[PDB]
């Protein structure tokens, strides 16, 4: 007798206990998110409290069944996720101790100030430093904070660092994983199904493989780039050298999105911004997520529940209360589906709802499952659904034909590609930064970098892979690594890239369904019925099936694609490739800023 | 006349685990009223046209009262599978009764959830049609006994609905009354 039907019995009490717990967990969650007060911060706590014990002891029910004899591929799917059990596995002391160096690195970044030499005033990123890095022209200031940063906070992190590696490598070692690395890239691992299987290690050829397939487009941005910020700072930067670090438009050059200002191609040209028609029009927030809807609903989508248009906090709440106004999609379950956004009545926001409702669209396609399997086929699948709404709404078909742009209003070339080339220094631009990024973790991890070389590598690989040069000579007292929010508080990062991949091949995939003729930018899936048909093929699943699966009922290949990131940007790739005409291209690694 | 007004508009419902059954006898019935209330999301007779059994006599009626979330209302009908129609209220293959249910959001739902209403989530068999079972032993799923507790493959039988105010309209609450005609050798005392 096959205990799968035990596991069964198991995993329908499950299903049914989990879901009133995590929507008492969700629902106090939210109301600190919305009214955000002592008692709330106490209730929520204590909801999640309550959470995460009943997993502490749901997942070692679970551990027990043993997957091995579950031939119902759900059923074997639903144990082994809730058989994911982690820290569990290390020595309490361990797992105390792991912890305690979690709090240690998240408090010191969230927490970390650096000191004015100028006013002797000691600022933080997210207030003052931020807006230097991402508002600062001068060559000084941001080299100051970037490197102040580093120095003041990188430092202090940088033991925590080591023995959280250990810790980790501990941790992922007792599940059967080589290390960390592997446990992280354990989020795409495919077992048991036959052609759609997935390695933990094919993660690893596959994004060498594409972003080989990325380099001579990223070159030709970065030869632009370079030549732009040349002519903005010369005595400073190489012509044919790696880019200063701190002169990347935020505090790491993760996105060159604040290099617009320096290098838009046609500085004369009109922006596309309909924020002033839609408070010429009186607009409101509700109007706003009314046409979201109705953008949706064109693509043969469903309504957004009456509960939705009742519960959510679409307005910065100015009654009571205050609210953490990052803007959030929520699923609290059991058919409950909200939206956090202290909405502006401006074209970004309005993109935003469109990126926030696809967020929601997805959460109320797989509804159906079991909860376990509610979510992204893989990390990276949520927002690339949320990133294809934004591409669809931000196109003048779709603002001409809302009304937000006038029935003759066309859009020149030059307009185009100063919007593909900020696409570029956001979408394009991050790809190798996070890419290398992880490459670095993933090696630190597997233990190919020695303590004793740990950012000797890291800048090397700066200077190899994303073509960037450190503007000062950083010894392993460093860990400029961890001076970001992902690498100091124990997250995974390759779901940018892989995200990033996923939004071109689906945008790819809805506009050949939409029957959309030109370039792939413009194209809008709007009342492309068939289009929102395909996508659902896929938002239903969830991660019932396999990601590769999920991925071949949009696109029709089982893996991961930038022939549609190569096409959506095949205009400005042909531009830069006859700017460049004068320029060098690529970049040689040994000059740096300090051999002076 | 009959107490249907105590069936419909009681001030609370059983749980549909141990499914509420009224005898409804020597009296007269208006089942017009009942329909053209025009307020009930569900009133599907499986029996005969509620205009007939107004010019029908029966010996017995049973109004048969719970609660059971909107999704779950499609099993309230001869011939349905699920946890509902398995295991706690099961409507027979030659069923000839009404089945009549509306939405009591505004009831049995209230901020920070109503834990009132049961269903049961196992159990070992299928009932049989008009069948009850109210046992709170905790349900065997392996091979080691539970020793009346849960645990190591032994679970609660019962588990409680989630009526919030806020939930999508199939995890809502919903009131049903189930009504049964019979007839026998004796005289049939319920009319209209
Ligand atoms: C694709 O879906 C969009 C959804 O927004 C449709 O947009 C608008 O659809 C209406 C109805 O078909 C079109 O008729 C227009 O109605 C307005 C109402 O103010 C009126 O002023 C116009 O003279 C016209 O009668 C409207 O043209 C259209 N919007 C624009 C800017 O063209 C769109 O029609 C759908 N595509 C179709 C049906 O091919
Ligand atoms: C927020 O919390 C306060 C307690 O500080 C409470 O009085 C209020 O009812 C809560 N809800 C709001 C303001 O919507």
């Amino acid at each position: 007798s096959t205990t799968e039907e035990q596991a069964k019995t198991f995993l329908e009490k499950f299903n049914h206990e989990a879901e009133d717990l995590s929507y008492q967990s969700s629902l106090a969650s939210w109301n600190y998110n919305t009214n955000i007060t002592d008692e709330n911060v106490q209730k929520m706590n204590e909801a999640r409290a309550k959470w995460s014990a009943f997993y502490e002891e749901q997942s070692r029910m679970a551990k027990t069944y043993s997957l091995e004899e579950i031939q119902n591929l759900t059923l074997k799917r639903q144990l082994k996720a809730l058989q994911h059990s982690g820290t569990s596995a290390l020595s309490a002391e361990k797992s105390k101790r792991l912890n305690t160096i979690l709090n240690k690195m998240s408090t010191i970044y969230s927490t970390g100030k650096v000191l004015d030499p100028n006013t002797q005033e000691c600022l933080a990123l997210e207030p003052g430093l931020d807006d230097i890095m991402e508002n600062s022209r001068d060559y000084n200031r941001r080299l100051w904070a970037w490197e102040g940063w580093r120095a003041e906070v990188g430092k202090q992190l940088r033991p925590l660092y080591e023995e959280y590696v250990v810790l980790e490598n501990e941790m992922a070692r007792a599940n059967n994983y080589e290390d960390y690395g592997d446990y992280w890239r354990g989020d795409y691992e495919v077992t048991g199904a036959g052609d759609y299987d997935y390695s933990r290690d094919q993660l690893m050829k596959d994004v060498e493989r594409t972003f080989a397939e990325i380099k001579p487009l990223y070159e030709q941005l970065h030869a632009y780039v370079r030549a732009k910020l040349m002519h903005t700072y010369p005595s400073y930067i190489s012509p044919t050298g790696c880019l200063p670090a701190h002169l990347l438009g935020d505090m790491w050059g993760r996105f060159w999105t604040n290099l617009y200002s320096l290098t838009v191609p046609f500085e004369h040209k009109p922006s596309i911004d309909v924020t002033e028609k839609m408070e010429n029009q009186s607009w409101d927030a509700e109007r706003i997520f009314k046409e979201a809807e109705k953008f949706f609903v064109s693509i043969s989508l469903p309504y957004m529940t009456q509960g939705f248009w009742d519960n959510s906090m679409l307005t910065e709440p100015g009654d009571g209360r205050k609210v953490v106004c990052h803007p959030t999609a929520w699923d609290l379950g059991k058919g409950d589906f909200r939206i956090k956004m202290c909405t502006k009545v401006t074209m970004d926001d309005f993109l935003t709802a469109h990126h926030e409702m696809g967020h929601i669209q997805y959460d109320m396609a797989y509804a159906a499952q079991p909860y376990l399997l509610r979510n992204g086929a893989n990390e990276g699948f949520h927002e690339a659904v949320g990133e294809i709404m934004s591409l669809s709404a931000a196109t003048p078909h779709y603002l001409k034909a809302l009304g937000l742009l006038a029935p003759d209003f066309h859009e020149d070339n030059e307009t185009e590609i100063n919007f593909l080339l900020k696409q570029a220094l956001t979408i394009v631009g991050t790809l190798p930064f996070t890419y290398m990024l992880e490459k670095w973790r993933w090696m630190v991890f597997k233990g190919e970098i020695p303590k004793q070389q740990w950012m000797e590598k890291w800048w090397e690989m700066k200077r190899e892979i994303v073509g960037v040069v450190e503007p000062l000579p950083h010894d392993e007292t460093y860990c400029d690594p961890a001076c970001l929010f992902h690498v100091a508080e124990d997250y995974s990062f390759i779901r940018y890239y892989t995200r990033t991949i996923y939004q071109f091949q689906f945008h790819e995939a809805l506009c050949k369904t939409a029957k959309h003729e030109g370039a792939l930018f413009k194209c809008d899936i709007s009342n492309s019925t068939e289009a929102g048909q395909r996508l659902l093929q896929m938002l239903r699943l969830g991660k019932s099936e396999p990601w590769t699966l999920a991925l071949e009922n949009i696109v029709g290949i089982k893996t991961m694609d930038v022939k549609p990131l190569l096409n959506y940007f095949e205009p400005l790739f042909t531009w830069l490739k006859e700017q460049n005409r004068n320029s060098f291209v690529g970049w040689s690694t040994e000059w740096t800023p300090y051999s002076d | 006349l009959c107490p249907f007004g105590e069936v419909f508009n009681a001030t609370t419902f059983a749980s549909v685990y141990a499914w509420n059954r009224k005898r409804i006898s020597n009296c007269v019935a208006d089942y017009s009223v009942l329909y053209n209330s025009t307020s009930f999301s569900t009133f599907k007779c499986y029996g005969v046209s509620p205009t007939k059994l107004n010019d029908l006599c029966f010996t017995n009626v049973y109004a048969d009262s719970f609660v059971i979330t909107g999704d779950e209302v499609r099993q309230i009908a001869p011939g349905q599978t699920g946890k509902i129609a398995d295991y706690n209220y099961k409507l027979p293959d030659d069923f000839t009764g009404c089945v009549i249910a509306w939405n009591s959001k505004h009831i049995d739902a209230k901020e920070g959830g109503n834990f009132n209403y049961l269903y049961r989530l196992f159990r070992k068999a299928n009932l049989k049609p008009f069948e009850r079972d109210i046992s709170t032993e905790i349900y065997q799923a392996g091979s080691k006994p539970c020793n009346g507790q849960t645990g190591l493959n032994c679970y609660y039988p019962l588990y409680r609905y989630g009526f919030y105010p806020t939930d999508g309209v199939g995890h809502q609450p919903y009131r049903v009354v189930v009504l049964s005609f019979e007839l026998l050798n004796a005289p049939a005392t319920v009319c209209g």
